[PDB]
RNA sequence: GGUUGAAACACGACCUGAGAAA
C-alpha cells in the first residue's frame, strides 16, 4: 500500500493579498519529505516548498509551508496577480512518490456580463457537408454560464460543445465558445439559429440569432 | 544555465514503443536523481520513475512497472525513458526533472523541462480545415467587432493560431480544442477590434499543425451581404 | 536508523546503539 495525498480544496478563488491555505494529509508517516510546487498553465512545475517547511532558494517570503504530523500545508500570506497558477504537493519519504491532485488558485474580480456574438457558418463549409454555427461569450466572471441552442424555437441537446478559456491574464475574464454542429441536410431544414445566454452579471437573458442566408 | 530538455514524443499507436530522452545543460546528471514526471491533458502531476546518481537503481510507479524502463547515461548527460507496451493511459506531457541536493533542497525536484507530448492513439494524423469566423458588425458600427477562424477536424493536439503574423495579440482568444465524437481535435480563435478597423486593418489567422505538416492562412473579411 | 560525501537504495565517513540492526 503506497502512500496517498489527498490535497484539498480542488480549487479556490480569492482576491489579490488574500491569505490562502491550501492543505495535503498523507494516508500515512512521510516524515517531513513534502514538497509543494507551482505550475503556470502551459509551463513546467517550480520548487516551491522543500522538506515541508523550508523555502526554496529565490521563492518570495510569502510562501511558507509547515509540517503537523501528516499534515501539510501551503500558506500565502498576501496574495499577489502572480501567485495565480496550480499548486502541487508531493512525498518523497518512500518510493513511488505521489503528488496530490492539485489546486488550482483563481483571482476573484468583479462580476463582468458577457459580450455574446453569433456567427453563421461560412459558405466554404457547407461545401463539405457540415454546418458549424459558433457563439461567443467574451470577457465574462464568473465563469459559470448557461448557453442554449434554439433553432425554430426548438432547444438543442447533444449536439454542440462547450470551452471556456483560462482566466485572462488583464482583465481577470472568461470566454466562453459553444459550437452547435450540424449536416448540412439538418441544417438547410430550418430557418432561425438563435443562441440563448444567461449569466448572473445579466438581468435576463440575451439572444443572438440568425437566419440562412439573412446577411 | 541549468535547463532539462525533454525531447522522443509524438503520436504512437497503443501497444507500440516510444523512447523519450532528457537532454541536461548546466550540471551533470551523475551527481543528481533524475525523475520522470508526466501530467496527462487537464490532469495532475504522476510520478512515473527515478534512477538514483551512484548506485543507478530505478524506481517506477505502479501503472508503469515493467512496461516502463529509466536509464541515464554519464557520458551523454542525457537520461531516457523507454516505454513499451503503451497505453491511452499514457497520454501525457512527459517532464524529466532533477531533484536538488540534498542539503540544498531535500528531496524537492529544483528543475523541471518543458515537457515533451506523448499521444497514444490509433486515429491517423489529419490536417485541420480552417473557416472564417466573419465578423457581423460594419465598419462604422461604431462598437467592437468579434471574428474569428474554426479549426476544425485535425489530430493529434496542438495547434497553433496566431492572427495576422503574430502582429495583433491585443484581445485575441484562442480557446481550448474539444474532441468531437469523431474523434478529431476542434477549435475557435476569435478576437476583438474596433469596428472602425475594419479596411484600414487586415485580419489573417495562421494556424500551423505540426504533426501534419499543415499551414493555413484564412483570410477572414466582413461578409458580402 | 540518523547525519553527511553533488549520494532516499548500494558505497565511504560520522553519530546513536549490544548490534546499523539480516
Amino acid at each position: 500500500s503506497d502512500i496517498q495525498m489527498t490535497q484539498s480544496p480542488s480549487s479556490l478563488s480569492a482576491s489579490v493579498g488574500d491569505r490562502v491555505t491550501i492543505t495535503c494529509r498523507a494516508s500515512q508517516s512521510v516524515s517531513s519529505a513534502v514538497a509543494w510546487y507551482q505550475q503556470k498553465p502551459g509551463k513546467a512545475p517550480k520548487l516551491l516548498i522543500y522538506s515541508a517547511s523550508s523555502l526554496y532558494s529565490g521563492v518570495p517570503s510569502r510562501f511558507s509551508g509547515s509540517r503537523s504530523g501528516t499534515d501539510f500545508t501551503l500558506t500565502i500570506s498576501s496574495l499577489q496577480p502572480e501567485d495565480f497558477a496550480t499548486y502541487y504537493c508531493q512525498q518523497s519519504y518512500s518510493f513511488p512518490s505521489t503528488f496530490g491532485q492539485g489546486t488550482k488558485v483563481e483571482i476573484k474580480r468583479t462580476v463582468a456580463a458577457p459580450s455574446v456574438f453569433i456567427f453563421p457558418p461560412s459558405d466554404e463549409q457547407l461545401k463539405s457537408g457540415t454546418a458549424s454555427v459558433v457563439c461567443l461569450l467574451n470577457n465574462f466572471y464568473p465563469r459559470e454560464a448557461k448557453v442554449q441552442w434554439k433553432v425554430d424555437n426548438a432547444l438543442q441537446s447533444g449536439n454542440s460543445q462547450e470551452s471556456v478559456t483560462e482566466q485572462d491574464s488583464k482583465d481577470s475574464t472568461y470566454s466562453l465558445s459553444s459550437t452547435l454542429t450540424l449536416s448540412k441536410a439538418d441544417y438547410e431544414k430550418h430557418k432561425v439559429y438563435a443562441c440563448e445566454v444567461t449569466h448572473q452579471g445579466l438581468s435576463s437573458p440575451v439572444t443572438k440569432s440568425f437566419n440562412r442566408g439573412e446577411c | 544555465e541549468v535547463q532539462l530538455v525533454e525531447s522522443g514524443g509524438g503520436l504512437v499507436q497503443p501497444g507500440g514503443s516510444l523512447r523519450l530522452s532528457c537532454a541536461a545543460s548546466g550540471f551533470y546528471i551523475s551527481y543528481s536523481s533524475i525523475h520522470w514526471v508526466r501530467q496527462a491533458p487537464g490532469k495532475g502531476l504522476e510520478w512515473v520513475a527515478s534512477i538514483s546518481p551512484y548506485s543507478g537503481s530505478t524506481y517506477y510507479a505502479d501503472s508503469v512497472k515493467g512496461r516502463f524502463t529509466i536509464s541515464a547515461d554519464t557520458s551523454k548527460n542525457t537520461a531516457y525513458l523507454q516505454m513499451n507496451s503503451l497505453r491511452a493511459e499514457d497520454t501525457a506531457v512527459y517532464y524529466c526533472a532533477r531533484q536538488g541536493y540534498r542539503r540544498r533542497s531535500g528531496r524537492g525536484f529544483d528543475y523541471w523541462g518543458q515537457g515533451t507530448l506523448v499521444t497514444v492513439s490509433s486515429a491517423s494524423t489529419k490536417g485541420p480545415s480552417v473557416f472564417p469566423l466573419a465578423p457581423s458588425s460594419k465598419s462604422t458600427s461604431g462598437g467592437t467587432a468579434a471574428l474569428g477562424c474554426l479549426v476544425k477536424d485535425y489530430f493529434p493536439e496542438p495547434v497553433t493560431v496566431s492572427w495576422n503574423s503574430g502582429a495583433l495579440t491585443s484581445g485575441v482568444h484562442t480557446f481550448p480544442a474539444v474532441l468531437q465524437s469523431s474523434g478529431l481535435y476542434s477549435l475557435s480563435s476569435v478576437v476583438t477590434v474596433p469596428s472602425s478597423s475594419l479596411g484600414t486593418q487586415t485580419y489573417i489567422c495562421n494556424v500551423n499543425h505540426k504533426p501534419s505538416n499543415t499551414k493555413v492562412d484564412k483570410k477572414v473579411e466582413p461578409k458580402s451581404c
